[PDB]
């Protein structure tokens, strides 16, 4: 509790982003050094007063992997120095050096994100982070030195293998056998001194054996030549690809000063050999030599670590300062004092009192500073004032509609708080605009921490993260193959790469984005807590990204896909009433191996991306569910989710591990609903690290290449038939004999999964009938050829609701005199609605099989038609009530043999005769529409003409095919403007096959008016609404919308029970049509 | 031309067309929607356009391509003679292109695949109802299902990013093609 | 099939319709296991459970034999090797006819090898 | 053009039309000569659809002017079709003026064909 007040106050991430107001310009750089900008370029930037202006971010030069280690949060403030009218920083490249004690030099290191150092100005701040004067600058100086370590870097990114490493590799020796590399030795390089030199270069020997010799030489004066070689079974190897091989060393060199050639030669044609880089560092006097100067000192030292050195540096501008700068936000002024002419003395120590640190003192000469790259501005943003979302969308520019459109699917269907963020936004909040990938696990653990904070104990983080893109391996796509015309430069989202020691080997993995645990650092990437669950599509353009997002949302709502696994190659898994019911949860994954297809060269030259390498097509088999000792497994339903792995990984005694079981996987949770795909595979990978016997090389790492938000399209709950005409069906096929006008009644009940009757459930379950199944028909005739259909019309028999109570339900129905030369098993389709739990229960029953109506039609239907209703403009109307000039008569009829549709054949037609007048004798056979749904069932729907306000009466005639007449008498007051306006649709055709047409008839026409037809499924969530406004010159017609069976998320509907109508939006409220049954059975 | 000549009597012509890549409806990419690098530096195959009578409707086809009969001009597109069979792999990179041809190439050696189908001796498979010798003509008969390459996108969309053969039938051999009657 | 006991194999060649083909004439490749592969899973008091297939039903014998005028005739010994395999084993077969440069191939589930 | 009324087209569509999917607009070819005067350095014509919100796209424009055969600083493709005075294939007097004898005049319907 009081505890509760020390965990936010000691909250390490900001409530609020610096971003989320004033303006920012985003900037960048190439290179360390110092960057200025002039009043007037912020002027020209938007900043209207440039005095509060200041610099912010990290540069380049990645962001520690040791999330301990990263202090800062949100937009840190670059400490900046002011002259007049402009501003200066030190900015930091790509590039950056560290030093090795081991090998007693400084060593580089490529930014593998970016290639570039991004920062921003903002007024934001209020002022600038004024830099301060350096403090570390010792008393006393126990050395005065005579130079410093120039150093620099030859290194061409041209070739990636894929399998190799996080680096790139540049020249080869495959063709030419040598290679010469030229240095320019600028100013103040001494003639002679030790010349420092880290080669790095790779080699696969393409025969055994043999002299192979890689050799450099600067000046003609050989540095060194190493022996290189490789044994009959490393050349035959696929996966050796390669012996990466690092050489330092001191030359002691005369004559150097303007230029410096590097001459490597590897002694042998054909191999394959490249070039890493080469690092060459000089000894450079301690004067200004036109150009500014990093000067570092680790050469030689005559002090140990912490002690302070006299540095001297000449020929000095004046317009120039000294800055101890190893990074960007601890720029200090390093307070220098004037010794002579154009002569400069500070003291200060060249290695850190740690003795593994080199300080630099960076000599500048402002006047030649000259401003960043200067990109543009950024809108405001929040990302730290975010509520802690269900799902994180990450997304490029191109593919941000077809991501938020998957958000507001989750966010509308699966009820979801769902985050979507430009991957641009993540990184500049979580690394100062830079690309890193640790920007993506430094915003995922904002969310954790602050999760954790209240989190009960045992409870799991509850968070899941979609990367809505593809990736490459080369981040920067600065390879070579990167360059192709064909294929081009698009923006993708981030890769990261496991790298292990020494970079032996390592793998490409997403899970570094979910390990948000505050473990100590001796923990590997791989034996560390996957706290979230991380998932991608690796789509490329939107055209591939809607694909992905149609296929998700498709399997969440083609509920009969999620019925045919309960409606149930089968591979028998050898495992080495309470016993059988932790089997029917179980489920087994099988991981999809991304292969080499290519040899050797062509792999690295093509397959540049996550997509190119697993194939994410629908590939074989991912998710079996399982129904002496051997379990039966069977396969189901297309989920969108694809596990794949490149590596390979075997068991004890070379045994290859095809995937893994989880015997508790459809484990259903506290809500009662299957868990998520992404949750399931987190625990799931949780699991392979925390047992003792995968912990060897039987650790393994994939990819969750879909949306981890998935669930299972398989039903919580069946619907299960109990009596069709006092018949048992479970366990029947086309057993139970129907006839035609027979009254079949039925009864059934509701479970779980499992099968246990569940009596929580109650609600409303929706059921139709057909007299048998669709089969392919083939329109034979004397050619060989036969172009087939599908008989798409097992004739519905019935269609209807049915209040389920306590678990079960009884409906019954009329059999109507239609098509029963059809053999063999009919079928009813079940879907129940629990309205508490919004619950869903489905199921399938084949035990009916229609039989022939014996046919001779006598004269027993004496019984005439019976008016259901018969209304004006509303379902509320009693006969005599009020009504405007032009009403809207509904009328529901019904005859077990049918209504007279024929026309003539004497006073045989459905007539309305109002105030007993031929003048107004209507042949209302053309508004009769025979339901599709109910047997014998019709409804008839008119517009009637307008009259002066009066009393008046009506009588409807309605006769059957065997001649058996009805009447129905009511009366009505016309009162001069007093109803509200409604309208009611038919639906033609139904069942629906490929499209759907509505009619709509009105009772105000010509007036301006919005009506909208709307559809529903038996869950009661609105599949779309289709509007439309009623014209003028149509006088007292009415209006047809065709429809493409699309949803409100642009996916076109599954087969099923849906229920239309429509509803006029008046100005004082809206009036809405009863819903009327839509049977769909082509999609 | 060169065949017929020599050719005998009732004898078809036996070359084939392989149209190795992808086409783009608009042909020349000068569209507001081809403007963009990759799209425009790609090298296509050309796309066949069926214009019918005074631009009412058109159908892409490549059966264009194998219409080398002599006959006369009052024959439409549609009614002409298919003489040579084409095909086409709309690959549009190298990288798409190995796919293919290793899945092809990898078809006609998995021999153990081809055993998968005869090894049906233990009885989706649907009856299709139509109208020794009889059941013999059954045995080699077979069912082709076509694909129906929809209208993903809200009329506009589908213009400005489904630009391709490749972008319109999904080239990731799809759904269930080819059935195999088989009799008992 | 008993461990140690020769087993006489006698075979065919047919058509796609199964009509024998006199005409097949060349070397069959015969491959027989002593049951079949299937899933399984290393278990233990861990909810999750890695698993391979036990891709290993032996290989109780691997020989070619000649094919003349549509048949051919081979026989192997059955090795002192696992049995506790419930259920078949499984023969694959194919043919070329040398001439013809035909394929042909077959697989047979009626072996069963006994302690 | 330049002010001058050429047409007015009126355009419609039945709620059914605009409700379905694949009727994708209505393409339409208005052809017209329309006498004009003061036609000298630049023609501006104004296409001006009535109605905003729909989906309503021009095709092209071409425009064919009287022009006198008389060299101009520039290649000219003489073809002649409007109010033709001859029948097909009589021939006629053409005369050019202003050519500056670097000139040449070729009959060329064709690459092949030019003469
Ligand atoms: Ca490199
Ligand atoms: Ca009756």
């Amino acid at each position: 509790s009081s505890a509760r007040l020390q965990q936010r106050a000691m909250g390490k991430t900001a409530d609020r982003s610096l971003m989320a107001s004033g303006h920012w310009v985003k900037i960048r750089v190439d290179a360390s050094g110092v960057y200025r900008l002039t009043d007037e370029q912020l002027r020209a930037n938007g900043f209207s007063d440039p005095s509060k202006v200041g610099v912010f971010g990290y540069g380049g030069g990645v962001l520690p992997e040791d999330l301990s280690r990263i202090t800062t949060d949100d937009l840190p403030p670059v400490p900046v120095l002011r002259q007049g009218n402009a501003l200066y920083f030190y900015a930091v490249g790509p590039v950056t050096w560290f030093y090795n004690p081991a090998k007693t030099t400084m060593e580089h290191t490529v930014n593998t994100y970016s290639t570039h150092g991004y920062y921003f100005l903002s007024d934001a701040a209020g002022a600038p982070l004024q830099m301060s004067q350096y403090t570390g600058g010792g008393a006393s100086a126990e050395a005065l030195i005579d130079y410093y370590d120039e150093l620099m870097l030859h290194e061409q990114e041209l070739y990636s293998p894929k399998e190799s490493g996080r680096d790139l590799y540049g020249e080869s020796f495959s063709a030419v056998n040598t290679r010469t590399v030229k240095f320019p030795l600028r100013g103040n390089t001494r003639s002679s001194g030790e010349l420092g030199t880290v080669f790095s270069y790779i080699a696969k020997a393409r025969s055994a054996g043999g002299g192979r010799e890689m050799s450099l030489s600067a000046n003609g004066i050989l540095i060194f030549s190493d022996p290189f070689s490789m044994t009959s079974n490393e050349v035959s190897n696929s996966y050796l690809a390669g012996k990466k091989r690092r050489l330092y060393r001191s030359t002691p060199m005369n004559s150097l000063v303007n230029e410096l050639r590097l001459d490597a030669n590897y002694s042998m044609t054909g191999d394959a050999v490249n070039l890493d880089f080469i690092e060459v560092a000089t000894q450079n006097d301690l004067r200004y030599d036109g150009a500014p100067m990093h000067i570092r000192r680790f050469s030689n030292l005559p002090v140990l670590g912490g002690e302070s050195c006299r540095f001297v540096i000449s020929e000095v501008p004046e317009s120039l300062v000294v800055l101890q700068a190893n990074s960007s936000l601890t720029a200090s002024l390093v307070p220098v004092k004037t010794v002579g002419d154009k002569t400069i003395e500070f003291v200060a120590p060249p290695k850190g009192q740690d003795r593994r640190t080199i300080n630099t003192f960076y000599a500048v000469d402002l006047s030649q500073a000259s401003a960043p790259e200067i990109l543009g501005a950024v809108p405001n943003q929040n990302l730290h004032g975010e509520e802690i979302p269900d799902l994180i969308i990450v997304s490029t520019q191109a593919l941000l509609p077809e991501a938020d459109r998957l958000a507001t699917y989750r966010r509308e269907k699966n009820g979801l708080k769902v985050l979507v963020v430009l991957q641009e936004q993540v990184f500049n909040e979580f690394s100062g605009g830079t690309p890193d990938a640790t920007a993506y696990r430094l915003f995922a653990k904002m969310f954790y921490d602050r999760w954790k904070a209240n989190a009960p104990v045992g409870e799991t983080f509850p968070m899941q993260m979609l990367l809505f893109g593809d990736g490459a391996h080369d981040n920067r796509k600065v390879s070579v193959a990167w360059q192709k015309p064909y294929l081009q430069q698009t923006e993708f989202l981030l890769t990261f790469q496991a790298v292990n020691s020494t970079n032996v080997n390592s793998y490409v993995t997403d899970d570094y984005f979910g390990l948000l645990d505050d473990q100590p650092a001796s923990v590997n990437i791989g034996w560390r807590n996957y706290n979230m669950a991380v998932g991608r599509f690796p789509v490329r353009t939107p055209a591939e990204a809607r694909i992905a997002v149609d296929k998700t949302i498709r399997y969440e709502e083609d509920r009969e896909s999620g019925a045919w696994r309960i409606r149930a190659m089968p591979v028998r898994a050898f495992q080495d009433k309470k016993k059988m019911l932790e089997t029917l949860q179980s489920g087994i994954i099988l991981l999809n191996y991304a292969g080499h297809g290519g040899p050797a060269g062509w792999s690295d030259e093509h397959l540049l991306t996550l997509n190119d390498i697993h194939n994410f097509n629908y590939k074989h088999m991912p998710i079996w569910i399982t129904a002496g000792e051997e379990v039966f497994l069977h396969e189901k339903s297309g989920t969108p989710i694809m596990f794949s792995t490149t590596r390979v990984v075997y068991n004890t005694q070379n045994e290859k591990i095809n995937g893994f079981m989880l015997r508790r996987m459809f484990e259903k949770a506290k809500d009662g609903r299957y868990r998520t795909m992404g949750e399931i595979i987190r625990s799931a990978k949780q699991g392979m690290l925390s047992t003792v016997f995968p912990d060897s090389i039987n650790q393994l790492s994939f990819f969750l290449m879909g949306d981890p938000s998935v669930r299972m399209n398989l039903p919580t709950h069946k619907v299960q038939l109990t009596a069709i005409n006092g018949q048992d069906p479970e366990g029947q096929y086309g057993t139970i004999m129907l006839k035609s006008l027979e009254r079949v009644a039925l009864k059934g009940k509701v479970t779980d999964e499992k099968g246990t009757f569940d009596e929580t459930f109650s609600g409303k379950v929706f059921l139709t009938v057909f007299d048998g199944r669709k089969k392919m028909t083939a329109l034979e005739e004397e050619g060989n050829d036969l172009s087939l259909v599908y008989y798409d019309y097992p004739n519905v028999m019935y269609a209807g609701i049915a209040e389920v109570k306590d678990g079960l339900f009884e409906t019954s129905f009329i059999v109507p005199k239609d098509v029963n030369y059809s053999e063999h098993e009919g079928r009813i389709n079940l879907y129940a609605y629990n309205e508490s739990t919004k619950a869903e229960a489905m199921g399938v029953d084949f035990s009916i099989r229609v039989q022939p109506g014996i046919p001779d039609e006598v004269t027993e239907d004496n019984t005439p038609p019976e008016i259901i209703s018969c209304f004006l403009n509303d379902s509320t109307f009693r006969s005599g009530d009020e009504v405007n000039p032009t009403p809207l008569f509904m009328a529901e009829v019904f005859d077990l043999n049918g209504i007279n549709i024929t026309g003539s054949g004497v006073g045989h037609d459905i007539t309305l005769c109002i105030d007993g007048r031929a003048d107004l004798t209507y042949n209302l056979n053309a508004y009769f529409t025979s339901s599709a749904t109910d047997a014998g069932v019709g409804t008839i729907l008119f517009m009637i003409p307008a009259l002066a306000e009066g009393d008046h009466t009506a009588r409807l005639t309605v006769w059957d095919i065997f001649n058996n007449a009805v009447h129905h008498d009511f009366s009505f007051r016309v009162v001069d403007g007093i109803a509200p306006d409604v309208a009611d649709v038919i639906l033609f055709p139904n069942p629906v096959r490929e499209s759907a047409t509505f009619r709509i008839f009105h009772n105000r026409p010509g007036s301006d008016l919005n009506v909208v037809v709307e559809i529903y499924d038996f869950t009661g969530r609105l599949v779309n609404s289709l509007p439309v406004k009623t014209y003028s010159s149509s006088y007292g017609e009415p209006i047809e919308i065709k429809w493409d069976l699309t949803s409100k998320y642009g996916v076109k509907i599954g087969n099923g029970f849906y229920l239309y109508r429509c509803v006029v939006n008046s100005p004082g409220g809206q009036t809405a049509s009863m819903a009327k049954k839509m049977i769909v059975v082509a999609q | 031309d060169r065949w017929k000549a020599n050719a005998p009597v009732g004898e078809t012509f036996p070359m084939q067309m392989l149209l190795f890549g992808d086409g783009a409806h608009d042909n020349r990419k000068v569209s507001v929607a081809w403007q963009k690098p990759y799209l425009q530096q790609t090298e296509f195959l050309l796309t066949f356009q069926a214009v019918n009578s005074t631009n009412v409707n058109s159908y892409v086809t490549d059966d264009y391509f194998g219409l080398l009969d002599d006959q006369p001009a009052s024959v439409n597109i549609g009614w002409r003679n298919y003489n040579m069979a084409v095909g086409r792999f709309p690959v549009r990179t190298p990288a798409e292109a190995r796919i293919a041809v290793d899945k092809t190439i990898r078809y006609e050696e998995d021999r153990e695949s081809g055993a998968w189908r005869i090894r049906a001796c233990f009885a989706m498979p649907v009856r299709a109802f139509q109208d020794k010798k009889k059941m013999l003509e059954t045995l080699q008969s077979g069912i082709i299902l076509l694909n129906y390459a929809g209208h993903g996108g809200p009329a506009g969309w589908s213009d400005e990013h489904l630009l391709t053969l490749n972008d319109i039938h999904n080239f990731n051999y799809k759904h269930m093609p080819i059935w195999i009657t088989a009799t008992c």
